RNA sequence: CUCUGGCAUGCUAACUAGUUACGCGGCCGUCGGCGUAACUUCUUAGAGGGACAAGUGGCGUUCAGCCACGCGAGACUGAGCAAUAACAGGUCUGUGAUGCCCUUAGAUGUCCGGGGCUGCACGCGCGCCACAAUGGGCGGAUCAACGUGUCCUGCGCCGACAGGCGCGGGUAACCCGUUGAACCCCGCCCGUGAUGGGGACCGAUUGAAACUAUUUCCCGAG
């Protein structure tokens, strides 16, 4: 269905599946984790500081993140 | 001496589809103009550029190649090769240019209807249409329309 | 002030006005919407401190601006319902109180020609804040 | 020491001034890096990206544009400063240096030096705009 | 701190009206009749509540303060023009009506003109509209 | 008596030629009928271009 | 079953069809010039262009 | 000190007035300023062609060209009455200040 | 032919349009801050220059011309005007253009009061606004052309805002006005859910006579 907040059971599931995706954007995390968009954008700010994802370009319409140090 | 990318030794395999050379050694202009359509997006070129600029990012990060080499590969493999007219039905070859015109029209329309009834960003669906149209992934919209127009052309001839 | 981002300047200038609590910040700051063409209240609580930052910045570009000329800056496309939308000016009171808030500080002054201009002290602090934000990056 | 040329797309006229400065261009006191739109930034850098950063290091450019819209001005000032350097090299330097910089600009885009005489056509009664007409009702 | 709390209730029955715990603190109370989007963002600002929360994040302590400002807003310096009912026909005091109150409040005006047999009153009885406009083709 | 105040609204302005209250042209100070201004358009100085 | 053959237009004969949408031209192969066939073309085509005909067997009857 | 304006509708009559005004002042050897050209003001009247209703929605858009030409002179007004008295021209209007 | 659009560090011009120097003041180069010297590129508009299928090539009895291509502000753009003959097309309701007929004091003349022209089971046509994913919502920040003005507005003050109270300019390239328009741009919010998309229908003003809510303003419903 839909979820506005985050659940502790699915909390750890995000740290192991989102950094593994090639395209990391709230439009993709929303479809795969049933996140209602707003929580998806704020979740990437938490992942950005922890070092799991890195920012390549940030815009008011669409933000893109990549896999952190995978080469 | 370099444009938005390096594009070292751009390869155009087919000789017939060798018309868009304005950015090679402009297709980037025509792809931005063909996206602003369907009424409520007319007269917004800068809006489509941000969609294309974000599309090149998704293409460059998903494939280890130049972003332009996926755009040309999409229109060169999704371009039609036979149409059916009203002869009063023969498989008519289109053009070296009509293949470029109709393929881009199918790419913009593909990400349009697939993102209207779904919650997806246009900048993502455009990049998704290019990777699906290349090599004929059998799941895109341009390939599904190309194979359909070629199947009906062979039947009524 | 032109060598820096005008959005980053108004954001850095908004903190300077809130740091020194010598402004007016009236009581009705959080009940009124900023214009009749808008529908809801602003999202930021301290919109008055940001509006006063952009208001004093426009005086640097061109002086002699009053209340009737500031509401023309802060105008939008008013959704008239089923009627085609049009341009509608902002509110004169929220713009007058901002101009009066800058009068409490030694940043703006009333010129005899009409409207409001900047003071030798107003341009002093306006350029240093633009200078410290230029050295940021 | 005195070069003033206008660059117009539709109605916006941009008078570019080319003086013996130090090589730091700025639009009427504002640097060309903070002019909206942010995407239409390379268009101002075209006379400085494909052209080497050694001919503009001896001139100062301060332009003033009036009229048109946002896109009508970003295309106006890039043409204003392009025709500015070609006029300075004509009045005081040899044409071999001037003709060399003209071929490199036109080879990239023709609208960088040649002005576009296109204007908006007048509206004709019977419909919105010039060509389009109101819907006709049969029977 | 985005983890869901244990006190997160999806439905908070307030004034015999259900409140979904999915939207923000303002747009959730809009479902209650008599309180719209404009009246929600005000009563939540006078109560010093974080606007970046959801309806399920406010416990019973925060809810009672929000409803208290909703009932009698004149005691919290909320102006009279912002109210729904300003000068009642039978009460005559500035009091913003609520969900279960407006159904009885609006029907009094419909019955007052019906009992008094006014031209504006008979139209509500005939099943027609009290027209400020034409009704030739609009069904 | 026998004088009703008419200075604001349709009924105080009329064509200065045919005394009509339809198709008035009162911009720039003409106050003429639309079917009568064309008759004197060449005399006033208005030409078609 | 025949392979997809490429063909270069050597001379355009003019616009044909019912509504004038097709352009009957004569093509010329690049690998082997031992075959010449006329084919209708639907779309703007310059001189010397290359089309990709599939059947390469049936004619158009002018 | 005096600003002479020339209000005319037809350019042929306007250019002839400003010609003799400069020559009419040249004989007194006065430091006169060149004639300036004010923006031409046209008056648009978009009238329906049909007298009443029946037609094909045809509008005839009239225009009225109003030209203005200024000539600035700094000279005493003692004997300028006769200078303007020899500037008679139908269709034009001179308003000295 | 007329009109309009098009491009000379060109000519003719400019304190009701400016620009470049200089002085002065503010600020850490910036300044539509101020003041007078040069100038007419930018602005305004006067005349005359320019563009003809003139050069290149091809095709065509070689003509008429067409196609392609140098050089170029154009290989040109839109508009106005537009025959002969005709129509039982529209207009007696635009005329103090008008034939005939009718009415003419208890008037079909016109002055005033009231209502209707807006009245609805429905049909049609021209449009508006939407059914949002390319959007909506709140900030900030950059931009104008034909216009209009006795009535448009400027500034202070008051006001949730519509407005209201005061002080001025503009009969106009002068004031409004460097037309600080929306779309677009830069952040944030919302997340496909008739929702924050869409809005029908349902006390505070303003010019009068708010009945039949002229319309606006706020809140709610929607
Ligand atoms: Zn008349």
């Amino acid at each position: 269905n839909n979820l506005v907040l985050f659940d502790k059971a699915t909390y750890d599931k995000l740290y192991k599946e989102v950094p593994n995706y090639k395209l990391i954007t709230p439009a993709v995390v929303s479809e795969r984790l049933k996140i209602r968009g707003s929580l998806a954008r704020a979740a990437l700010q938490e992942l950005l500081g922890k070092g799991l994802i890195k920012l390549v370009s940030k815009h008011r319409a669409q933000v893109i993140y990549t896999r952190n140090t995978k080469g | 001496l370099f444009g938005k990318w390096s594009t070292d030794d751009v390869q155009i395999n087919d000789i017939s589809l060798q018309d868009y050379i304005a950015v090679k050694e402009p297709i980037v202009e025509r792809v931005t103009n063909s996206m602003m359509m369907h009424g409520r997006n007319n007269g917004k070129k800068l809006l489509t550029v941000r969609i294309v600029k974000h599309a090149f990012e998704i293409i460059h990060l998903l494939t280890g190649e130049n972003p332009l080499q996926i755009l040309v590969n999409a229109i060169i493999n999704s371009g039609p090769r036979e149409d059916s007219t009203r002869i009063g039905r023969q498989a008519v070859d289109v053009s070296p240019l009509r293949r470029v015109n109709q393929a881009i029209w199918l790419l913009c329309t593909g990400a349009r209807e697939a993102a209207f009834r779904n919650i997806k960003t246009i900048a993502e669906c455009l990049a998704d249409e290019l990777i699906n149209a290349a090599k004929g992934s059998s799941n895109s919209y341009a390939i599904k329309k190309k194979d359909e127009l070629e199947r009906v052309a062979k039947s009524n001839r | 002030v032109k060598d820096v981002n005008q959005q980053e300047f108004v954001r850095a200038l908004a903190a300077f006005l809130k740091k020194s609590g010598k402004l007016k910040v009236p009581d009705w700051v959080d009940i009124v919407k900023l214009a009749k063409h808008k529908e809801l209240a602003p999202c930021d609580e301290n919109w008055f401190y940001i509006r006063a930052a952009s208001t004093v910045r426009h005086l640097y570009l061109r002086g002699g601006v009053g209340v009737g000329s500031m509401t023309k800056i802060y105008g939008g496309r008013k959704r008239n319902g089923v009627c085609p939308s049009h341009f509608s000016v902002g509110s004169k009171n929220v713009a007058r109180k901002v101009l009066q808030a800058l009068e409490g500080l030694k940043m703006v002054e009333k010129d005899p020609n009409g409207g409001r201009r900047l003071t030798p002290q107003g341009t002093r602090d306006l350029d240093r804040i633009a200078g410290q934000v230029a050295a940021a990056s | 020491q005195s070069v003033q040329v206008f660059g117009r797309k539709k109605t916006a006229t941009a008078v570019a001034h080319c003086k013996r400065g130090n090589g730091l261009i700025k639009v009427n006191g504002r640097p060309l890096e903070m002019i909206e739109p942010v995407t239409l930034q390379y268009k101002l850098l075209e006379p400085l990206l494909l052209l080497g950063k050694e001919r503009f290091a001896g001139v100062d450019i301060r332009v003033r544009v009036k009229g048109g819209g946002h896109v009508a001005q970003v295309y106006a000032i890039r043409q204003a400063i392009s025709k500015a350097l070609v006029a300075y090299y004509q009045k005081y330097v040899d044409e071999a240096s001037k003709k060399e910089i003209k071929d490199i600009l036109i080879q990239y885009d023709r609208t960088l030096l040649v002005a576009d005489p296109r204007r908006c056509e007048s509206k004709k009664f019977g419909g919105p705009g010039a060509r389009a007409r109101y819907q006709k009702s049969y029977r | 701190s985005l983890v869901i709390p244990e006190k997160f209730q999806h439905i908070l029955r307030v004034l015999n009206t259900n409140i979904d715990g999915r939207r923000k603190i303002a747009f959730a109370i809009t479902a209650i009749k008599g309180v719209g989007r404009r009246y929600a963002h005000v009563v939540l600002r006078k109560a010093d509540i974080d606007l970046n929360k959801r309806a399920g994040e406010l416990t019973e302590d925060e809810v009672e303060r929000v409803v208290t400002i909703m009932q009698n807003p004149r005691q919290y310096k909320i102006p009279d023009w912002f109210l729904n009912r300003q000068k009642d026909i039978k009460d005559g005091k500035y009091s913003q009506v609520l969900a279960n109150g407006l159904d009885n409040k609006l029907r009094e005006d419909l019955e007052r003109l019906k009992k008094i047999r006014a031209h504006r009153g008979l139209r509500h009885f005939w099943g027609l509209r009290v027209r400020g406009q034409h009704t030739k083709t609009t069904g | 008596y026998w004088s009703h105040p008419r200075k604001y609204g349709q009924g105080s302005r009329s064509c200065r030629v045919c005394s009509n209250r339809h198709g008035l042209i009162r911009k720039y100070g003409l106050n003429m009928c639309r079917q009568c201004f064309r008759q004197y358009a060449k005399d006033i100085g208005f030409v078609k271009l | 079953v025949q392979p997809i053959k490429l063909a270069r237009v050597t001379k355009v004969l003019g616009r044909t069809g019912s509504q004038g949408q097709c352009t009957q031209v004569r093509v010329e192969f690049m690998d082997d010039s031992n075959r010449s066939i006329i084919r209708n073309v639907k779309g703007p085509v310059r001189e010397g262009d290359v089309l990709t005909l599939l059947e390469s067997e049936r004619e158009a009857r002018r | 000190r005096i600003r002479i304006t020339l209000t005319s509708r037809n350019v042929k009559s306007l250019e002839k007035v400003c010609a003799d005004l400069i020559r009419g002042a040249k004989e007194k050897s006065l430091k006169v300023k060149g004639p300036v050209r004010m923006p031409t003001k046209t008056l648009r009247i978009t009238t329906r062609k049909t007298p009443c209703g029946e037609g094909s929605k045809t509008w005839d858009r009239f225009q009225m060209r109003i030209h203005k030409r200024l000539i600035d002179l700094h000279s005493p007004s003692e004997i300028v009455k006769q200078i303007t008295s020899i500037s008679i021209e139908p269709g034009v209007e001179v308003e000295v200040t």
